[PDB]
Protein backbone atom coordinates (compact mmCIF):
# COMPACT_ATOMS: atom_id res chain seq x y z
CA UNK A 1 0.00 0.00 0.00
CA UNK A 2 2.43 3.04 1.18
CA UNK A 3 5.43 3.69 -0.04
CA UNK A 4 8.74 2.58 2.14
CA UNK A 5 12.02 4.05 1.58
CA UNK A 6 15.65 2.06 1.86
CA UNK A 7 18.20 3.56 4.48
CA UNK A 8 20.78 3.67 2.41
CA UNK A 9 20.24 5.89 -0.71
CA UNK A 10 16.81 7.04 0.74
CA UNK A 11 14.94 5.67 -2.73
CA UNK A 12 11.61 4.14 -3.42
CA UNK A 13 11.45 0.46 -2.57
CA UNK A 14 10.49 -1.16 -5.43
CA UNK A 15 9.26 -4.92 -4.98
CA UNK A 16 11.47 -7.55 -6.65
CA UNK A 17 10.72 -11.36 -6.72
CA UNK A 18 12.73 -14.15 -4.50
CA UNK A 19 12.31 -17.18 -6.89
CA UNK A 20 13.97 -19.34 -4.36
CA UNK A 21 12.33 -19.29 -1.18
CA UNK A 22 9.09 -18.16 -2.61
CA UNK A 23 8.95 -14.95 -1.01
CA UNK A 24 8.43 -11.20 -1.64
CA UNK A 25 11.44 -8.96 -1.42
CA UNK A 26 11.49 -5.20 -1.33
CA UNK A 27 14.48 -3.80 -3.22
CA UNK A 28 15.71 -0.62 -4.82
CA UNK A 29 17.43 0.47 -7.93
CA UNK A 30 20.28 2.06 -6.15
CA UNK A 31 22.12 -0.01 -4.09
CA UNK A 32 21.60 -3.76 -2.87
CA UNK A 33 19.51 -3.57 0.20
CA UNK A 34 16.71 -5.88 0.76
CA UNK A 35 13.80 -6.11 3.15
CA UNK A 36 10.72 -8.47 3.70
CA UNK A 37 7.43 -6.88 3.67
CA UNK A 38 4.16 -7.87 6.28
CA UNK A 39 1.66 -6.49 3.76
CA UNK A 40 2.16 -9.04 1.12
CA UNK A 41 0.00 -7.31 -1.42
CA UNK A 42 1.78 -5.09 -3.87
CA UNK A 43 -1.44 -3.01 -5.05
CA UNK A 44 -4.66 -1.89 -3.65
CA UNK A 45 -7.58 -0.34 -5.70
CA UNK A 46 -11.08 0.36 -4.58
CA UNK A 47 -13.05 2.23 -7.36
CA UNK A 48 -16.44 2.85 -4.76
CA UNK A 49 -13.53 5.42 -2.73
CA UNK A 50 -16.92 6.89 -0.37
CA UNK A 51 -14.15 8.02 2.17
CA UNK A 52 -16.21 9.22 5.53
CA UNK A 53 -15.09 12.60 5.98
CA UNK A 54 -14.79 12.65 9.63
CA UNK A 55 -11.27 11.56 8.90
CA UNK A 56 -10.40 14.81 6.63
CA UNK A 57 -12.97 17.41 8.83
CA UNK A 58 -10.54 19.46 10.80
CA UNK A 59 -11.75 20.02 14.51
CA UNK A 60 -10.71 23.40 13.80
CA UNK A 61 -13.60 24.77 11.52
CA UNK A 62 -15.70 25.30 14.79
CA UNK A 63 -14.48 28.88 14.69
CA UNK A 64 -15.91 29.84 11.35
CA UNK A 65 -18.02 33.09 11.65
CA UNK A 66 -19.60 32.17 8.52
CA UNK A 67 -20.99 28.82 9.33
CA UNK A 68 -24.92 27.36 10.66
CA UNK A 69 -25.02 26.10 14.45
CA UNK A 70 -28.14 24.27 16.22
CA UNK A 71 -28.32 23.55 19.84
CA UNK A 72 -30.39 20.73 19.22
CA UNK A 73 -27.72 18.14 18.67
CA UNK A 74 -25.62 18.00 21.74
CA UNK A 75 -22.28 16.83 21.67
CA UNK A 76 -21.87 12.96 22.25
CA UNK A 77 -18.84 13.24 25.04
CA UNK A 78 -18.74 16.70 26.21
CA UNK A 79 -22.50 16.98 26.04
CA UNK A 80 -22.48 20.59 24.81
CA UNK A 81 -25.18 22.15 23.48
CA UNK A 82 -24.07 24.43 20.52
CA UNK A 83 -22.67 22.11 17.97
CA UNK A 84 -21.43 23.65 13.89
CA UNK A 85 -22.80 21.66 10.68
CA UNK A 86 -21.72 21.99 7.07
CA UNK A 87 -22.51 19.57 4.59
CA UNK A 88 -19.95 17.25 2.50
CA UNK A 89 -17.92 19.87 1.25
CA UNK A 90 -16.21 17.60 -1.19
CA UNK A 91 -15.57 17.70 -5.33
CA UNK A 92 -16.02 14.16 -7.22
CA UNK A 93 -18.93 12.92 -5.17
CA UNK A 94 -21.86 12.07 -7.21
CA UNK A 95 -24.19 12.76 -5.30
CA UNK A 96 -24.78 13.78 -1.25
CA UNK A 97 -26.29 16.59 1.09
CA UNK A 98 -26.07 14.67 4.34
CA UNK A 99 -24.92 16.42 7.02
CA UNK A 100 -21.77 16.67 9.29
CA UNK A 101 -21.12 18.32 13.09
CA UNK A 102 -18.18 19.52 14.58
CA UNK A 103 -18.47 20.15 18.30
CA UNK A 104 -18.01 23.92 19.27
CA UNK A 105 -16.29 23.58 22.78
CA UNK A 106 -12.44 24.47 22.57
CA UNK A 107 -10.14 21.41 22.72
CA UNK A 108 -13.18 18.63 22.56
CA UNK A 109 -13.41 18.36 18.28
CA UNK A 110 -16.05 15.67 18.54
CA UNK A 111 -17.12 15.15 14.92
CA UNK A 112 -19.82 13.35 14.15
CA UNK A 113 -22.56 12.24 11.86
CA UNK A 114 -25.95 11.34 12.71
CA UNK B 1 -58.98 56.78 -38.31
CA UNK B 2 -62.27 56.37 -37.09
CA UNK B 3 -60.98 54.00 -34.16
CA UNK B 4 -58.29 57.42 -32.76
CA UNK B 5 -61.41 59.41 -33.79
CA UNK B 6 -63.94 57.58 -31.12
CA UNK B 7 -60.90 57.08 -28.76
CA UNK B 8 -60.81 60.94 -28.32
CA UNK B 9 -63.89 60.36 -26.41
CA UNK B 10 -63.54 57.19 -24.29
CA UNK B 11 -59.76 58.13 -23.45
CA UNK B 12 -57.01 55.77 -22.48
CA UNK B 13 -54.43 55.51 -19.38
CA UNK B 14 -52.15 53.14 -16.92
CA UNK B 15 -51.59 54.04 -13.22
CA UNK B 16 -51.19 52.76 -9.75
CA UNK B 17 -54.55 52.12 -9.09
CA UNK B 18 -54.39 50.42 -11.96
CA UNK B 19 -50.84 48.08 -10.78
CA UNK B 20 -52.82 47.79 -7.13
CA UNK B 21 -54.46 44.90 -5.41
CA UNK B 22 -57.43 44.30 -2.83
CA UNK B 23 -56.63 43.59 0.43
CA UNK B 24 -57.74 39.62 0.34
CA UNK B 25 -55.66 39.28 -2.75
CA UNK B 26 -52.77 40.45 -0.82
CA UNK B 27 -53.78 37.96 2.20
CA UNK B 28 -53.89 35.15 -0.13
CA UNK B 29 -50.55 35.66 -1.85
CA UNK B 30 -48.50 35.84 1.40
CA UNK B 31 -50.54 33.17 2.68
CA UNK B 32 -49.49 30.93 -0.74
CA UNK B 33 -45.38 32.59 -0.30
CA UNK B 34 -45.64 30.92 3.40
CA UNK B 35 -46.83 27.54 2.29
CA UNK B 36 -44.38 27.25 -0.24
CA UNK B 37 -41.69 28.64 1.56
CA UNK B 38 -42.44 26.10 4.62
CA UNK B 39 -42.36 23.18 1.72
CA UNK B 40 -39.20 23.80 0.44
CA UNK B 41 -37.82 23.91 4.23
CA UNK B 42 -39.47 20.63 4.72
CA UNK B 43 -37.62 19.14 1.33
CA UNK B 44 -34.60 20.38 2.81
CA UNK B 45 -34.87 18.75 6.31
CA UNK B 46 -35.69 15.29 4.10
CA UNK B 47 -33.17 15.59 2.27
CA UNK B 48 -30.68 16.46 5.14
ZN1 LIG C 1 19.06 1.63 -1.44
ZN1 LIG D 1 -18.20 18.22 22.51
Amino acid sequence: VGIRFCQECNNMLYPKEDKENRILLYACRNCDYQQEADNSCIYVNKITHEVDELTQIIADVSQDPTLPRTEDHPCQKCGHKEAVFFQSHSARAEDAMRLYYVCTAPHCGHRWTE
Amino acid sequence: TVINNWLLIEGHTIGIGDSIADSKTYQDIQNTIKKAKQDVIEVIEKAH
